[PDB]
């Protein structure tokens, strides 16, 4: 026969590996496919969907509809946060259960821009301008609205178009980051602020819910394939 | 267009000397090594020079697949106080010496990672009985994947980990990977902190190894033996071989003098005296 | 040059800046690379950068120190070192990532009648060993990072025996380079030698090395400046003299990315 | 019936190919080519009747 | 014979 | 299936060999290289840098700044050596820690020309000439001027250029030598010597170093790739 | 698909040749060509600002 | 993976096979060869050159100098034989310990002519003529010159030039000879008589010596590889 | 980067060919050929500085 | 088909 | 491609 030498790797079986195999159904009569709707080429078009925040998992909050609803009110002016985030898409609680967290789970690396956009769910007599920031890592997280303001913002005026976005632009040291909590991949932080305050007539309610949505750019890719933490089977 | 198996450049035939031509004098202060051939400072012949440096190519240097670390696993009954034993490694060349002081002339690198894994087995009791031929599983978990915490638990699925499943006996096991690094280039050495440390914040809480980056670099591999266990015992070893194919490198260092101490640049105190005794004028 | 241009005299202008020297031993370019800007086709944070250019690209003069028979050594890192200067470190602190090259200047004259010379050395990611036999990488933040006056070599190892209060610091050796491999060999590294009677001076111009485009410049350090006396100072039969050196750096092709507040470090 | 296809190079060490032949009748045999097309998101990321342009208000 | 991508 | 004949070297693995292997990571988006500064094509390049030689390792002086240091003076002229070292570039102790020493220490064979340069470190109104020499192997190694001076030399003279080289020739029997001490491959005798002798005024140091470099010409060559014995790993 | 290289020929008994064809769709999984370049020292030995002639002073 | 089928002699070790296998030093730098003289091609060309017989391995005289000399001497002319000699040239003692000899024991089979030439080493004034002999086999051994001169002779008449060769021309029935002693396969009979008788004026020896060579001529070849019964390794 | 050569056919049932491909770089890692030359016995046979002719006196 | 070094 | 002996 013509002379061969078995090198290493043989008879292994890599779940990775791409060769031919025999077929158990030779000639079977294939079905043809139809034109469904819907169909998907790669799964970061998932990852460019808005979905929504669960942002306030209190004890209380989380695991309910709540979690999702962030509580402002016509109080007013304060400097302090109505919300923050820490920008590590696949690890901070907040992110790491939206469609975005979700594929980024089945992946250890992700890199470029993201983007958050609030829809504000007052009634239309309500009015009022919030700060949206972005703090790249490395200094003292936002507190209070003088340090956000000094971070990529967006001074969100409320009106008929009811929602608005805040792009987190590519920022980082590495070529790509680390889908889990890591200090030399972090990302930086999220926070919302009232610039002027909630202002309501009488006759209105004086609280109500914003609602928060992330979604990758057309930018934004991951790589190294890997099982998720998301879901078990013991037993 | 010059070629790593190029000959080396000819001799000149040269002759005796008389000029304002110092070639020999030289300052080793403006940081440059003096360029001298021999024809400079003696007469020489002409020589055609057949010997290249081939074998000293970067790729060359590397060509070579080294042992990284060495697993142990067994095939043992699982009981209430210990159960089977499986291992789990967390990838790095840091925990042998040979590959790592070869890697180590250089600050930074890329390559294409190839592995190879030899598995050798024994009977660790006395008695006569058998085990019949294992089959192992190799599972790399990359940062973030759930790390297996039983030899049978859920994890062992490997949807979309890669694993090997190798059986006993066969050729060594072996797969590629490309270059992973989440920079340019590998870092040999990172002069830095993963945290900085805020005055606002605890000390505790600012605090990270020096010369530390991502505190799960590249992962782990767990390897179990998928068989169930036999009424006799059976040790099994995987060492893995590690070869850089497809070689780059960066910034030369002086080589690794004193013993290593850990993963960092660290050494140990009584291990500092490499050189030897020998007289100034004995040749 | 017969219209008399010399080796050994230079004249460096960075900025509002500039230094004569009279007793240069020519200047060295790192690894044949001059400083440049980050690439578009090797980009990565894609924000507007900041180029403060004349206003952090300068010389600045760190505190002298002084050369004695007792010196083992000296040693820096960079940026650390200039941290505290001008706008060159504010703009450090303000944004999350900064990529920058430097010329560095040390100097040191003395006389015709003295003797001695100082290995220095530019070393990419110059890691240095820690104190500690009891546990390893250990060196604290603020004990790596000294800024401007930075650390010294010792002819000794000494672990730290305090396992209540480790010191956390390192105890760079003089013959290991500090690192654990040979001193002799340093020369590998882009470096300068002053030998007092032919030069007064050391010129390294270095490029950003890293195997990232940009990065924190408050966690990592890019290049170390080591100082090593190779021969000792000597001066007619004086038993204890003492002649100073003193460094001046400037950054060079240096921009930032990631403006937010201003970082306030531990340093204490 | 060889099919010569390039291979996108990562680390280096022109054009590297790489080589397949199919060795049996059944497409379902084949290894799996990996040539694969990508596809704008707009049907689920901008799923509306009218065209949207970013600029412009989104409600008008 | 051969065919090329 | 096509018939094949498995030859002997069959299922082994040699660590030294050169083959494909299926990929783990299928598909991965490898990060693009960036021109990093100081790229290495080959071990020769470094060997070619000079760097500096532990020639005095007495009891007292090695593993020590001091090893580095050649201790000269302004004493009358004799004809006895200030320093002898054996051509072993790979195992005599003053040149294996080299990193000419050390890259020879991973190869079993060398080849081609060597330079010394020496470093006058005294005061600028010190003098001197010194004689550096070579002698190819097969005679008494030199204890005097007088027998150094018969073979290939270098005569200094210490002055503004500050340096000086001595080439040592490609001159061999064989056309490799081994990297050990062994006598039929042995490369013969490096030693300095006082010609004149140091000169310096009054109110200057009578006492001064030298420092010795070593680097490899373009035409040195190593080969047969092997362990290093500098490095271990006891338990 | 198939690269013919010539072998540097050591021993003898024309160019010999060998064959090489990649059977892998990813570049990693090549073995490695061996084909490498050299690059002059100088940016190590010389990395001097001026230019050395080296039968000429060092410092002038 | 391409679908094969393993053949008969997969895995084994044929030491007489002729593969490809790994090379455990890649890129390694070989020394160029040098035009060393005395390069040999081919083993027969080792087998044309003459070597001496030993003769007479007479019990005192084997294993010494003098079993190469073939004593002559003036007496009155006899019929009878000088030598005699079996044509079986790798196991007749005489001729197997030759270089042609021991060449044709590492080969099991031979064929071809061959020449044998004398060499007359007595005084300038000692005369004779010599009749040299080959009888093909199949017959009564010559013991006589009257049966040695039926065959393939040459009468050999000593003189200036002092030596004489007699072909033996390949005369067989089979191919190939075998080279052992072997009945079907033999080769016949080389014996050397007195023609005339040695002559010698006063004051000269009566006795002197004559030495023989045999070596292959051009049309002679071996075949079949096998080991020799000339060495050994006990223990 | 196929090699055909012929064989020397000894038993029989035109040219009858063989075909080689070398797999490695390293011309070490070859089978061997044995298609090899043959030269004339002189260098051994006739080392003398004067040509000899058979027919003629080898002492004249 | 091929591709000669 | 091929070569002829
Ligand atoms: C089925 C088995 C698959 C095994 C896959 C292993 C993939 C992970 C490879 C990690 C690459 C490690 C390279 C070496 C170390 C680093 O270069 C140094 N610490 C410098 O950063
Ligand atoms: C197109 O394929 C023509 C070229 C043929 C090249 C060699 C084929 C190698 C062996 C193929 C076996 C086919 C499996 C049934
Ligand atoms: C270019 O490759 C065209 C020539 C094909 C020659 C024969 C190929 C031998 C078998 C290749 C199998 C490929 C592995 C997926
Ligand atoms: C020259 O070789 C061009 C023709 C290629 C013919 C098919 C080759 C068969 C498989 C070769 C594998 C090469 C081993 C690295």
């Amino acid at each position: 026969g013509l002379p061969v030498m078995n090198t290493p790797g043989s008879n292994q079986y890599l779940t990775a590996d791409n060769f031919q195999s025999p077929c158990a159904l030779p000639e079977f009569d294939v079905t043809p496919p139809i034109d469904i709707p819907g169909e998907v080429k790669n799964m970061m078009e998932l990852a460019e969907i808005d979905t929504m925040i669960p942002f306030d998992l209190s004890a209380t909050k989380k695991n309910t509809m709540e979690m999702y609803r962030v509580r402002l009110s016509d109080k007013p002016h304060t400097d302090d946060p109505i919300l923050c985030l820490s920008l590590s898409p696949a690890s901070d609680p907040r992110l790491s259960h939206t469609m975005l967290g979700e594929i980024l789970n089945y992946y250890t690396h992700w890199a470029g821009s993201l983007k958050f956009t609030f829809l504000f769910c007052g009634s239309m007599m309500a009015t009022g301008k919030l700060l949206v920031s972005y703090a790249p890592p490395g200094a003292d997280p936002p507190k209070k609205r003088k340090e956000a303001m000094l971070g990529t913002h967006v001074i969100w005026d409320i009106g008929l178009q009811s929602s608005c976005t805040m792009v987190v632009p590519w920022i980082s040291n590495t070529t790509y980051r680390q889908t889990i909590d890591d200090s030399f991949t972090e990302g930086g932080y999220i926070s919302v602020f009232y610039q002027t305050r909630i202002v309501v007539p009488l006759s209105t309610p004086r609280e109500m819910d914003i609602l928060g949505f992330v979604s990758a750019c057309n930018d934004f890719s991951v790589r190294l394939l890997r099982d998720t933490t998301h879901i078990e089977q013991k037993a | 267009a010059a070629t790593s198996r190029d000959a080396l450049p000819n001799t000149e035939a040269s002759g005796p000397t008389h000029s304002k031509e110092i070639p020999a004098l030289t300052a080793v202060e403006t940081g440059a090594t003096n360029p001298l051939v021999p024809s400079d400072t003696v007469q020489t012949r002409h020589v055609v020079q057949h010997r290249s440096r081939s074998e000293s190519s970067i790729e060359s240097f590397f060509a070579r697949g080294a042992c990284v670390t060495i697993m142990t696993v067994d095939n043992s009954a699982s009981t209430t106080n210990k159960d089977k034993l499986f291992a789990v490694w967390k990838i790095t060349y840091k925990d042998t010496v040979q590959l790592r002081r070869k890697l180590e002339f250089f600050t930074y690198s890329r390559f294409d990672m190839e592995l190879t894994f030899v598995v050798t087995a024994n009977f660790t009791e006395t008695n006569n009985g058998h085990a019949l031929n294992q089959v192992y599983q190799i599972m790399y978990v990359p940062p973030g994947a759930p790390v297996p915490e039983k030899w049978d638990d859920y994890t062992w699925q490997t949807s979309s980990n890669p694993s090997i499943f190798y059986t006993y006996g066969t050729a060594p096991a072996r797969i590629s990977v490309p270059y992973v690094g989440i920079s340019n280039a590998y870092s040999h050495f990172y002069d830095g902190f993963s945290k900085v440390p805020l005055k606002d914040q605890s000390a505790a809480l600012g605090d990270s190894l020096y010369g530390a980056a991502s505190l799960n670099d590249f992962g782990i591999l767990a390897v179990r033996v998928v068989n169930d266990h036999n009424p006799t015992k059976v040790t099994s070893k995987i060492r893995v071989y590690l070869k850089p194919k497809h070689i780059r490198v960066w910034c030369p260092r002086p080589p690794r003098a004193v013993a290593y101490y850990g993963p960092g640049v660290d050494y140990k105190d009584g291990t500092l005296t490499p050189l030897s005794t020998k007289d100034l004028t004995t040749y | 040059e017969a219209c008399g241009y010399s080796d050994r005299v230079l004249q460096l202008t960075l900025g509002n800046s500039t230094i004569t020297t009279q007793e240069a031993a020519n200047s060295v370019v790192a690894y044949g690379r001059w400083p440049e800007y980050l690439r578009d086709s090797e980009a990565n944070p894609v924000d507007q950068p900041t180029e403060p250019d004349v206003a952090a690209c300068r010389f600045y003069t760190l505190d002298t120190v002084s050369w004695t028979k007792e010196s083992r050594g000296w040693w820096w890192k960079l940026p650390d070192a200039l941290r505290d200067m001008g706008l060159f470190g504010q703009n450090m602190y303000y944004h999350y990532l900064g990529r920058s090259g430097y010329t560095v200047h040390v100097q040191c004259n003395a006389s015709k009648f003295h003797q001695g010379a100082l290995g220095v050395f530019a070393v990419p990611e110059m890691c240095l060993a820690g104190d500690s036999n009891t546990t390893t990488m250990y060196t604290s933040y603020q004990n790596a990072n000294p800024g401007e006056k930075g650390g010294t070599f010792t002819g000794t190892f000494t672990p730290d025996n305090n396992q209540t209060s480790p010191a956390r610091r390192f105890c760079p050796v003089d013959y290991l380079l500090g690192n654990g491999t040979l001193l002799g060999n340093a020369f590998v590294f882009p470096h300068q030698i002053i030998n007092l009677r032919t030069n007064n001076c050391a010129t390294l111009v270095l490029p950003y090395v890293n195997s990232l485009s940009i990065d924190s410049m408050v966690k990592h350090n890019n290049w170390g400046i080591a100082i090593l006396p190779l021969a000792p100072l000597n001066f007619a039969s004086e038993s204890s003299p003492e002649i100073p050196i003193t460094l001046t750096i400037a950054p060079m092709c240096c921009e930032f990315n990631g403006l937010r507040n201003i970082t306030l470090p531990r340093l204490q | 019936g060889a099919q010569v296809s390039s291979q996108k190079v990562g680390a280096h060490e022109s054009t590297i190919n790489y080589t397949t032949i199919n060795y049996y009748r059944d497409s379902a045999s084949n290894a799996a080519s990996k040539q694969d097309f990508s596809q704008d998101p707009s049907k689920f990321t901008e799923p509306i009747k009218d065209v949207l342009i970013k600029t412009a208000p989104m409600l008008n | 014979g051969s065919s090329s991508t």
